[PDB]
Order: structure tokens, then C-alpha cells, then sequence
């Protein structure tokens, strides 16, 4: 997975590391990436990894019930997590779709 | 005062009578999943070691699931 | 046909260390060939400081244009990592930093640069993030100190090694750190954990990058002849199918093998000599030729004598296919070593075995290992009071 | 779908022979493997498998 | 401190170019000076006509 490690590393890790390079270029930070692909080919593997070598705050929002409870007291909107992720920044926040 | 670690629990272990009567003979066609036990259940209590020299990491649990009965 | 793409870089290349350790010799140090190989590498991998450290201890005359055209080419590739590290820090990420300063290091540890290689590393390990890659940072850290036999070097990276691979269960980097262990073991005149490590990693090594598989089988051999008591050399080294297979194209080391084990004790003793001289060459048992040889004539005699009651001084010559007064001398400065269990009535040229026991060999230890124990805490002592 | 929510689609196409023969490197480095495995074979022998 | 110059330093004239630098169990029979055992064992193979 080079080529999705240097799709995800220009993604990720330029925008936390040097976001001097997109200011230059007058392009917005990328906020938003989606993994493609048949399960157990490691798109949380890779995501875990760019998490892991950026310092960047992994989180994984599975949307279970069991963790509400460290989310926040409220559980009304799934945003009420941002609270926690801006106490953790830089963050990834991490989605797998079971389907 | 600490109390020992064996006490204060209200939940016991199976003494030898409370032991079940069945066997793995009285249990009829089930080779896979007794496999499947064995490998993950009784035999890294007692192969521990052969588990660590292979690299194999031993499974903590077990869940056994499927259709009742 | 992959085995040696399968071992880890050969930075240092050891065998550069075995043919500084030949052309330290006496009896080769002007052999055409070995310095033609050892030019060749330095010419090469652009050795300078090598090359300097190589003039410097063997007074050899510097080739200035040689020199200057390897300096050059030293320096210029210095230049072109520093500038490849400084673009990495500020355009890519902190892999590509790391990427670089592993080519610095890489190259500094391959031009003999030792203590800047080591520097390298040690910053190279500061921000490394994946577990493995410190580990093979640790490894050429590693082989850095076999290269120079630096044995605070060897032995931290061994410790750092062994955390590293019980906190990421790598059994690969395992079996590797084993044959390291056994390489600094034989190096340190260990020959018992040597051993031990060399029979674990009898079917799994792949270390290419230290020793060929058939030398690293002879040496595994070498140091269980020694180390290993008659059942488990049998059980591991005789009956050991890597092991003969190995040995089907080493008849030498299994002439050697065999003639202890199946008691051919005059092929044994000419077997001994020939690994003898092997020992004298190879730069790992050199410090030890001396040892190891005189220990093995004294297993084979002790083996000669551990059945028998008595022997007769021309029997025990007969078998070693020496003079009666080689065997007496022999004999004689071994028991009063107290390494063989007999004595010798000269007047009957007979040789009576006995069985001490093992209470007064251990207490014989404990004196001395404690008494060594007791210099240690009294010497402590006066420097805590001063 | 729409241009300018997600700024990047990775796609994560199983391992082909030489993909897989990597991934068979890295996770059979933490087991005890006798010398000479020939993975490439073992890789060729599972076609389209996932990590 | 109270160095004992004193007493005549004799000269070290050593080799630091690492002449031992080892650490083992280190005993006395290592430096008993003789020949190699293959040199007694040649001399000793030619002295019964072998
Ligand atoms: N392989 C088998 N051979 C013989 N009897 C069997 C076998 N499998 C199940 N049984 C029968 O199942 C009965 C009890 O079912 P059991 O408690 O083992 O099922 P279960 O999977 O635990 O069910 P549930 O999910 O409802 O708890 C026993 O009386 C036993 O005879
Ligand atoms: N390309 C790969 N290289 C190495 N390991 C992989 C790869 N793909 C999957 N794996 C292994 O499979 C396991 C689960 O994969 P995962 O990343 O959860 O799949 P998915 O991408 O569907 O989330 C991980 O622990 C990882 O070690
Ligand atoms: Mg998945």
C-alpha cells in the first residue's frame, strides 16, 4: 500500500505538519478522506498508521452506545464528540461502514 | 487490613461434586468445534510454552455461538 | 536461491573485519590476495576514514590519489544527503526525515566512519516511530560493534534488542538476535550459551549478512563439541537432520564431529589440529584457538577414561596414535590442572581413573566465584568511603 | 458523492502477488519459520485474498 | 589529591591500540608458551614412521 500511504500522507500528514505548503499553493486543507475498498485490506490499518506517525489523536466513532457515556452525558448529536476531538488536536476521526 | 485474593467473592468454583457428568464421547459429532476448543481453551493452559516458542498468541476467549440447542 | 537477499544489510561487511584480523596475523600479513580483496572493498564502499585507520595500524603507504578521489566522493554524497535531509524537514513528512537520516547513517557506518555512524544512529533512533525499524537501527548498531569487537557497544544494543523484541513479538528478529548472541558469545569465549543459541537457530537462521550457513553450521558445531555433554550432543548435533545435512558437504567438520563421537580418537587429534589451524584464521576464535583446542583434548581424553577403570599409557597413545611421553606430559598437566579425573603410576605406565565428587567441584566454585564476588563489594566499599 | 466533501478517494484494491507476498512477509516475521519458506509460493497459492 | 609522586612513575611505553581489551574468565594455562597442537601432533605423527 505505498501509493495509498503517500495519498493518505499528502492528505493527512502535510496539512497538520506543513499547512504553509497549501497556504502557498492558495488551496483549502483537506478535511474529509474516504477509504475505498473490499474488508481486511487495511484501510483501518492505514488509518491507524497515519494516525500513529503524525501524532495526530485517533479516534474511532463505531456510533456504539456503550462508549455515549465518555462522549458526553447528552448523546443528542453525534458533534457533541467534537469537544473532545478539539481537546485532542490534531485528530483523525475514524468511521467504518460494517455494511 | 488486605484480605487475600482467593477471598471475598461471592462467586465459587465448581467443586468436584458439581462437576457435569458428560463427557466428549456423550457428545456426538462435533469434531470441528471440539478442535476448535480444545486448541483455544485447554490446550494453551497446559501448552503455554509450545504457544510462545511457535509466536502463536493465544486467544483469552472463547465465544461460543450458533443456533439453540 | 533468496537466501542471502533474505539477510539484513551488510553495513559493516564483516568480512572487511575478518580480513583486517588476517593482514593483523604475522603469517599473512603479506598476503597478496587478502589485501587485494580488503583494497577492493575500501575502493568500492569509498572507505576514507577505513582507509586512514588501515595505513595508520598496518603502516601501509597512502595512495594520495586514491585517497583524494575517495574523500571526494565521501564528501560529495554527504552533501547530497544533508541536502536530501534538509529538503525532507521542511517539504515532506517525518518518514522521509527518517528515510534520510538512514541514508546518512547508512553511509557513514559504510565508509568505516564508526563514531559518527554511531551519532547517525543514535538521532536516526530518537525519531524513529515503527518498532521494527528501531530494532533494525539496534541490529546495525549491532553489527557496528562485532565490526570493532566494542563490547559496551554489543552488549547495550543486545539488552535494547531484547526489550524491543519482547514488547513487539518479532520471532524473526528473535532467531537474528539469537545468532548475534552466539556470534558475541563465541567472540567471549561463551562457547556454552554459543551453543545453546547456535542449536536454536540451527533451522531458522538467516542472518546471510554475518557468516554463510555452512560456516555458521561449522561454527554451531565447533562450540558444541565443546559445550554439550555426550546424551544432548548426540540428540541435538549427531542425529541433528539440518546439522548432516549441512555436514553431506562439509566432510571435514564431520570427520571431525564423528571421530569424538564414535571414538576414533587418533582421527580426532588430526581432525583437532586441522580446526586448530581454522581457529588460528578466523578472527571470532582467534583469542581462543589457544583455549578451545586444549579444552577438546581434554574432553577426548576424558572421554577415553570415563568407562574404564584403568588404562595402560600405551593403550591411551595407541588411541590417540601419539608417543607414550606425549601422553604422559599431556596427562600429567592436565590432572594437575584438576581437569581429569585419574592419576598416573609411571612405575606401571598406568592410568587410574577416580571419582571425585561433585560436592568438592562445587565447593571449589563457590570459593571462587565468591571470593571474586567479595573483591567486588570490598573494592565497592572503598570507593563509597572515599 | 458531491465535489468538495471528501477531498480525497483512496481505493484499497485487495493485494496482488507481490502485494500479498509483502503482506505475507510482515505478518509471518512474528512467528517461528524454519529458513527457506518460500512465501512467493504460499502468495501464488492464494489468489485474490485480502490482508 | 595526595598523589604518591613519590615513588618513580617508571614509563608506561604501553600499546593502547587495544592489546587485550577482553573480558572473560581469564586463567593462567591460556599463556603457557609452546608450539600449536598441530605442530606437535606433526612432530609427533613422523616420530613412529608414520
Ligand atoms: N452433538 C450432540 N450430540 C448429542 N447430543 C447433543 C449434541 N448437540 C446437542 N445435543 C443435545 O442438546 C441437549 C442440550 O442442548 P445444549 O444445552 O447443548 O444446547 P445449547 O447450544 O447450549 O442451547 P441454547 O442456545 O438454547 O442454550 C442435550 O440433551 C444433548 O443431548
Ligand atoms: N495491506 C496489508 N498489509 C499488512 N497487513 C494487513 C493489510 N491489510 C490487512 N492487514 C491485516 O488485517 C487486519 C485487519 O485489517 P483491517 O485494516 O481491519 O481491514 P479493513 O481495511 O477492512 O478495515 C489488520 O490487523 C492487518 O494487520
Ligand atoms: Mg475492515
Amino acid at each position: 500500500l505505498d501509493k495509498q500511504i503517500k495519498e493518505i500522507k499528502e492528505v493527512i500528514e502535510l496539512p497538520v505538519k506543513h499547512p504553509e505548503l497549501f497556504e502557498a499553493l492558495g488551496i483549502a486543507q483537506p478535511k474529509g478522506v474516504l477509504l475505498y475498498g473490499p474488508p481486511g485490506t487495511g484501510k483501518t490499518l492505514l488509518a491507524r498508521a497515519v494516525a500513529h506517525h503524525t501524532d495526530c489523536t485517533f479516534i474511532r466513532v463505531s456510533g456504539s452506545e456503550l462508549v455515549q457515556k465518555f462522549i458526553g452525558e447528552g448523546a443528542r448529536m453525534v458533534r457533541e464528540l467534537f469537544v473532545m476531538a478539539r481537546e485532542h488536536a490534531p485528530s483523525i476521526i475514524f468511521m467504518d461502514e460494517i455494511d | 487490613d488486605v484480605l487475600p485474593p482467593e477471598a471475598d467473592s461471592s462467586i465459587m468454583m465448581l467443586t468436584s461434586d458439581q462437576k457435569p457428568d458428560v463427557m466428549y464421547a456423550d457428545i456426538g459429532g462435533m469434531d470441528i468445534q471440539k478442535q476448535e476448543v480444545r486448541e483455544a481453551v485447554e490446550l494453551p493452559l497446559t501448552h503455554f510454552e509450545l504457544y510462545k516458542q511457535i509466536g502463536i498468541d493465544p486467544p483469552r476467549g472463547v465465544l461460543m455461538y450458533g443456533p439453540p440447542g | 536461491e533468496n537466501l542471502e537477499e533474505e539477510g539484513l544489510p551488510k553495513n559493516p561487511d564483516l568480512r572487511i573485519a575478518q580480513l583486517r584480523f588476517l593482514l593483523s596475523l604475522p603469517e599473512h600479513r603479506g598476503d597478496a590476495a587478502v589485501r587485494d580483496e580488503l583494497m577492493a572493498a575500501v575502493r568500492d564502499n569509498n572507505m576514507a576514514p577505513y582507509y586512514e585507520a588501515l595505513c595508520k595500524s598496518l603502516d601501509w603507504q597512502i595512495d594520495v590519489d586514491l585517497l583524494n578521489k575517495m574523500k571526494k566522493a565521501n564528501e560529495d554524497e554527504l552533501k547530497r544527503l544533508d541536502e536530501e535531509l534538509e529538503d525532507a524537514e521542511k517539504n515532506l513528512g517525518e518518514s522521509e526525515i527518517r528515510d534520510a537520516m538512514m541514508a546518512k547513517a547508512e553511509y557513514l557506518c559504510r565508509i568505516g566512519d564508526k563514531e559518527g555512524a554511531l551519532t547517525a544512529f543514535r538521532k536516526t533512533y530518537d525519531k524513529t516511530v515503527a518498532l521494527g525499524h528501531r530494532l533494525d537501527i539496534v541490529f546495525y548498531l549491532l553489527r557496528i560493534g562485532l565490526f570493532y569487537m566494542d563490547n559496551d557497544l554489543i552488549t547495550r544494543n543486545t539488552e535494547k534488542a531484547k526489550s524491543l523484541i519482547e514488547e513487539g513479538g518479532d520471532w524473526d528478529r528473535r532467531n537474528r538476535l539469537k545468532v548475534y548472541q552466539g556470534l558475541y558469545c563465541v567472540a567471549i569465549r561463551d562457547f556454552k550459551q554459543a551453543a545453546e543459541l547456535f542449536l536454536d537457530t540451527v533451522s531458522t537462521f538467516t542472518s546471510y549478512e554475518l557468516m554463510d550457513y555452512k560456516t555458521f553450521v561449522t561454527y554451531t558445531v565447533y562450540v558444541s563439541m565443546i559445550a554439550l555433554e555426550r546424551p544432548d550432543l548426540r540428540e541435538k548435533v549427531i542425529k541433528g537432520a539440518e546439522i548432516l545435512e549441512v555436514l553431506h558437504s562439509l566432510p571435514a567438520v564431520r570427520q571431525y564431529l564423528f571421530s569424538l563421537y564414535e571414538c576414533r580418537y587418533s582421527v580426532f587429534f588430526q581432525s583437532l589440529a586441522v580446526v586448530e589451524q581454522e581457529m588460528k584464521k578466523d578472527w571470532l576464535f582467534a583469542p581462543h584457538y589457544r583455549y578451545y583446542v586444549r579444552e577438546m583434548r581434554i574432553h577426548a581424553y576424558s572421554q577415553l577414561l570415563e568407562s574404564y577403570r584403568s588404562l595402560t599409557l600405551g593403550y591411551m597413545a595407541e588411541a590417540f596414535g601419539v608417543g607414550v611421553e606425549f601422553i604422559d606430559q599431556e596427562l600429567s598437566r592436565f590432572i594437575a590442572a584438576g581437569r581429569l579425573h585419574c592419576k598416573i603410576d609411571k612405575v606401571n605406565e598406568i592410568v587410574e581413573t577416580n571419582r571425585p565428587d561433585s560436592k568438592n567441584w562445587q565447593y571449589q566454585e563457590t570459593i571462587k566465584k565468591g571470593d571474586l564476588l567479595l573483591n567486588r563489594v570490598q573494592k565497592l566499599s572503598r570507593v563509597i568511603n572515599m | 458523492l458531491r465535489p468538495g466533501r471528501i477531498d480525497r478517494k483512496i481505493e484499497f484494491p485487495p493485494p496482488n502477488e507481490e502485494a500479498r507476498l509483502d503482506i505475507l512477509k510482515i505478518h509471518s516475521r512474528k512467528m517461528n519459520l524454519t529458513r527457506g519458506i518460500n512465501l512467493r509460493k504460499i502468495a501464488e497459492l492464494m489468489p485474490g485474498a485480502s490482508g | 589529591d595526595d598523589e604518591f609522586e613519590e615513588f618513580p612513575a617508571e614509563d608506561w611505553a604501553g600499546l593502547d591500540e587495544d592489546e587485550d581489551a577482553h573480558v572473560w574468565e581469564d586463567n593462567w594455562d591460556d599463556d603457557n608458551v609452546e608450539d600449536d597442537f598441530s605442530n606437535q601432533l606433526r612432530a609427533e605423527l613422523e616420530k613412529h614412521g608414520y
